[PDB]
């Protein structure tokens, strides 16, 4: 009895350990120590996203953005509240709670859902597609902008001409992309535990 | 000058870059976004672009399309299923307002494998004979190993030069 609490924190360890090489066994082995009510959806999002702190944020990235985890990655993205927040912000905070994947296949569909989230959260005002381009617009300029291997990077004129006509059919007011381009440009987006 | 590389999943585009980079191991933390695969030479930047994703994102390629002297198509010689695909893929890139006056180079990769198509039939199932106004070369290869890789930049190389 005086070592149940330490070794029940020895339980919960290994099962993370065990999750961050593999998600689904790590998973299994949590539902099953009762770390974790079940394993719906809804339950497992509010687990990655509550103790996202205490796991290995790449996993949890590649487990969201697995083709077959669909409703898995909208029911994470829901615990978010992006209400009243300039895209740029949200995505921020997105990107805090686990390491977004590299292909643009994976990067795809997290940003499919963050949009979709992000637009019914706010009922400038672009429509769902547009929030999409834009998001979409705003992974790709942080890596344009400090990933050591592009060579010549964007100009604000670069990237306010790439999106034109995105903006319901135009174009974004120019401060506002340029407020966007200034933020990723000199902040860029990483994680900071990394650093 | 710039140089692009396509091709569907699997033909090899990374592997070949993998030959070609040589270059010091990534040591740094990896930048959140994009992965990059690019590579210099003969002053020459050559970097993989995925042509995957829906159309809505397109309009944002436009600035990576602009100054496109060279396409480079890879295709799995072994993959008979996904030859007619490919050849759609490269057709659309070459329709490509920008890449009009692109010189093409195509990587008939794979071709360590038993039953690899060859060259020839490549050619023939992409459809390159059918090309009116288009400099192309097409080079047999095996990313793996590094046969023709070198071969066939140098064609192209030889080709934005002159
Ligand atoms: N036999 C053989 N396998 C190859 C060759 N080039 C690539 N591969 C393999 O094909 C798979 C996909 O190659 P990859 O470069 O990742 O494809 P990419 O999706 O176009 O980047 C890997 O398992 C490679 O090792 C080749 O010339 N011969
Ligand atoms: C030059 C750098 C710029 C980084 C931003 C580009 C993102 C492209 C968007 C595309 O749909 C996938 C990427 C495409 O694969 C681009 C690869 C690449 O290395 O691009
Ligand atoms: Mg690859």
């Amino acid at each position: 009895g005086s070592h149940m609490a330490s070794d029940r924190k020895t339980e919960f360890i290994l099962c993370v350990e065990t999750f961050n090489e593999k998600a689904k066994k790590g998973i299994q082995m949590l539902i099953e120590k009762g770390f974790i009510d079940s394993d719906s959806n809804r339950d497992i999002a509010s687990f990655l996203f509550l103790n996202n702190g205490r796991l290995n944020k790449k996993t949890i990235g590649l487990l969201l953005c697995d083709p077959k985890k669909t409703s898995l990655l909208k029911e994470f993205i829901d615990l978010f509240d992006f209400k009243g927040l300039r895209v740029d912000e949200a995505i921020r905070i997105l990107l805090t709670k686990f390491r977004l994947p590299g292909e643009s296949q994976q990067i795809e569909r997290i940003v499919e859902a963050f949009s979709s989230k992000y637009s019914a959260d706010q009922s400038v005002q672009p429509d769902a597609d547009s929030v999409f381009v834009l998001s979409y617009s705003i992974i790709m300029l942080n890596t344009d902008s400090h990933n050591p291997q592009v060579k010549d990077h964007m100009t604000f004129d670069d990237y306010s001409n790439n999106l034109r006509g995105c903006y319901n059919g135009k174009d974004f007011p120019r401060w506002y992309l340029h407020k966007i381009y200034t933020s990723i440009k000199v902040k860029e987006i990483v994680m900071p535990e990394e650093h | 000058m710039r140089i692009l590389m396509v091709g569907l999943d699997a033909a090899g585009k990374t592997t070949i870059l993998y030959k070609l980079k040589l270059g010091e191991i990534v040591t740094t933390i990896p930048t959140i976004g994009f992965n990059v695969e690019t590579v210099e030479y003969k002053n020459i930047s050559f970097t993989v672009w995925d042509v995957g994703g829906q159309d809505k994102i397109r309009p944002l390629w436009r600035h990576y399309f602009q100054n496109t002297q060279g396409l480079i198509f890879v295709v799995d010689s072994n993959d008979r299923e996904r030859v007619n695909e490919a050849r759609e893929e490269l057709m659309r890139m070459l329709a490509e307002d920008e890449l009009r006056d692109a010189v093409l180079l195509v990587f008939a990769n794979k071709q360590d494998l038993p039953n690899a198509m060859n060259a020839a039939e490549i050619t023939d199932k992409l459809g390159l004979h059918s090309l009116r106004h288009r400099n192309w070369y097409i080079q047999a290869t095996c990313a793996t190993s590094g046969d023709g890789l070198y071969e066939g930049l140098d064609w192209l190389s030889n080709q934005l030069r002159n």
